[PDB]
């Protein structure tokens, strides 16, 4: 799926653009940048999330019986311990 | 473990030309072997050519009717006595002949299905 | 689809009688050997009852009828002697039937001897070329024996199977490759699957596989050859509710089919399907497994009325029509839909691909 790659590379530039930020600067400029670049962290991560609730759909776009989607969550399982995951997938759990 | 290696394999490489893609093989599975990867692979090339050598065997037994022809090609095949896997293939006729000399009793007749250094097999002891 | 075609059941012979082993002859293919165990209810009949039916004529009666003293457990074709039909005991004793002779009685009977078979003989099955041929046969207490089908009184050869230094390997199962005569591979009681050969320095147990956590029913090699090697694959049935996929490189299971409710019995590799095997399960399904249409349910599911405990598998030589056998003795016979059975000409390399994704 291109959306893997796209989310692994998303993820990756995040953090390089947060990287970039001189962290152990400590006065104003560092405190301000910090903080900007924290801000535009997460603001892609919550973007990742969503590129992900996609699959999450998905899911139901392709499984047909109980055993395939069950497979599904558990090969995923480590990705519902996010918070904004596990809310998006309700239906299915009952 | 390479003594016993080079004990085997240089037995194996020296008394089978007694007995050409065949030889070519081995040859092949020397030139890779010169840890365990290797060695797993080696005794898999050999066992491979063991189990063509054990059809050979088999062809015996479904050529020949009398016990002199099957006797004639027991002589042509000395090799493979010492491997431990043909001589499942050999006992299963050894029994076949060796009682059948035993009814007629002829030394060479006895020695060339038990092959050579007979006097450490337990049948021919006796 | 899966469609009924005939059920085989002699009521003097095959009631109260569950089918212990079936097997198709190779140059009658019409032809299907079954044996069966002693009826519990009538101890005046026969413990061991062996019935060749034919499905060339449409007669409801056996073809042949054999019987011996003791209960069969397995039983084969000569697989280069038409005319012999080997069998199993629960006494531990390889009983030959001769289809010329007129005698019912077993022509020759293998010893009770230690050297010979003792405990109940489970496998039995003929191995090599027609130019030579050996009866190998493995008990449940671990010994294989080597067999001359034209002398019986002797032995050819005799070994018991070890693993671990000494610890008994109570064989339930035993398959062999195709066109190997030297490895095979033996499910045990004991829950595990040993990869054993039968000469060699290491003559004996070779390999353990674990993974299959009940006694081991029904083990089976690949037998559909085409451009692609699959030899090393192995299909296993256990009591734990599981088919299980191997190869002999890996050591854990390369896959587990579990869309089941019961124990497992027996399962069969299709034989000109690659990807195609058949496993029956407790509750009377017929279970047939296409691995590349869909790996999680069956392809196709065929339940036989009554919802009697299916023992056994087989399928026909040419894979079309698979016999399955019941604790009622009643053998059904099944017709294979052409989309199941018939493979396509890529399936070879699909199933590689599915291989490739586990």
């Amino acid at each position: 799926d291109a959306a893997d790659a796209n989310a692994i590379e998303e993820v990756n530039l995040a953090y390089e653009n947060v990287k970039e930020v001189d962290g152990l600067d400590v006065s104003k400029e560092g405190t301000e940048a910090w903080e900007a670049a924290m801000k535009r962290y997460d603001e892609r991560i919550d973007r990742v999330e969503t590129r992900i609730t996609a699959r999450l759909r998905d899911q139901l776009g392709t499984a047909k019986n109980a055993n395939e989607m069950f497979r599904i969550f558990s090969r995923f399982n480590a990705l519902f311990v996010r918070p904004h995951i596990r809310g998006a997938i309700r239906e299915y759990q009952t | 473990q390479m003594r016993k290696f080079r004990r085997q394999h240089e037995q194996l490489r020296a008394v089978i030309v007694r007995v050409a893609n065949a030889i070519e093989e081995v040859n092949l599975a020397y030139e890779n072997v010169k840890w365990e990867a290797a060695m797993k692979r080696y005794d898999e090339r050999i066992d491979r050519v063991e189990t063509r050598i054990t059809a050979r065997l088999r062809d015996q037994l479904g050529t020949a009717k009398n016990a002199n022809e099957m006797f004639r090609i027991f002589s042509r095949f000395n090799a493979l006595f010492v491997r431990p896997h043909i001589r499942g293939a050999i006992r299963e006729y050894q029994t076949q002949l060796i009682q059948r000399v035993k009814d007629d009793i002829y030394m060479k007749r006895v020695e060339d299905v038990l092959g050579k250094g007979w006097e450490n097999h337990v049948e021919g002891q006796k | 689809k899966l469609s009924l075609n005939r059920q085989f059941f002699d009521e003097r012979w095959s009631k109260h009688r569950v089918v212990s082993c079936l097997d198709w002859s190779s140059q009658y293919p019409e032809l299907l050997v079954a044996s069966y165990n002693n009826n519990e209810d009538a101890p005046h009949e026969p413990d061991g009852v062996a019935l060749v039916w034919n499905m060339k004529y449409k007669k409801t009666t056996p073809e042949y009828v054999f019987h011996c003293q003791s209960a069969v457990m397995s039983a084969t074709f000569a697989k280069f002697h038409p005319n012999l039909v080997v069998g199993g005991t629960y006494s531990g004793q390889i009983v030959l039937w001769d289809n010329r002779s007129n005698k019912r009685t077993p022509v020759q009977r293998t010893p009770l001897s230690a050297a010979a078979h003792t405990h109940p003989v489970y496998c039995v099955n003929v191995v090599g070329t027609q130019n030579a041929h050996n009866l190998i046969s493995i008990s449940t207490d671990g010994k294989i024996c080597s067999w001359s089908l034209d002398m019986l009184s002797h032995p050819q050869d005799s070994m018991e199977l070890v693993h671990k230094q000494s610890k008994a390997v109570a064989v339930t199962s035993m398959s062999f490759p195709v066109g190997d005569v030297n490895n095979f591979v033996v499910g045990s009681e004991e829950g595990s699957v040993y990869t054993a050969c039968r000469h060699g320095s290491k003559a004996g147990i070779s390999e353990m596989f674990e993974g299959h956590q009940g006694p081991i029913t029904g083990i089976h090699c690949h037998a559909a050859v085409g451009a692609v090697d699959f030899s090393h694959l192995f299909v296993t049935s256990s009591f734990d509710w599981t088919v299980k996929l191997w190869t002999t490189k890996n050591n854990k299971p390369l896959y587990s089919f579990e869309d089941n409710a019961d124990y497992v019995y027996d399962v069969m590799w299709s034989p000109t399907h690659p990807a195609l095997f058949a496993c029956v399960d407790g509750m009377g399904r017929l279970d047939l497994w296409n691995l590349n249409n869909d790996t999680e349910v069956p392809t196709a599911s065929i339940s036989v009325e009554g919802n009697p405990a299916l023992n056994r598998v087989r399928w026909t030589h040419s894979g079309r029509e698979i016999a399955v056998g019941d604790s009622e003795g009643q053998i059904v016979i099944y017709d294979v839909g052409e989309q199941i059975a018939v493979p396509r000409n890529d399936e070879w390399a699909r199933f590689g691909r599915t291989l490739a994704e586990i």
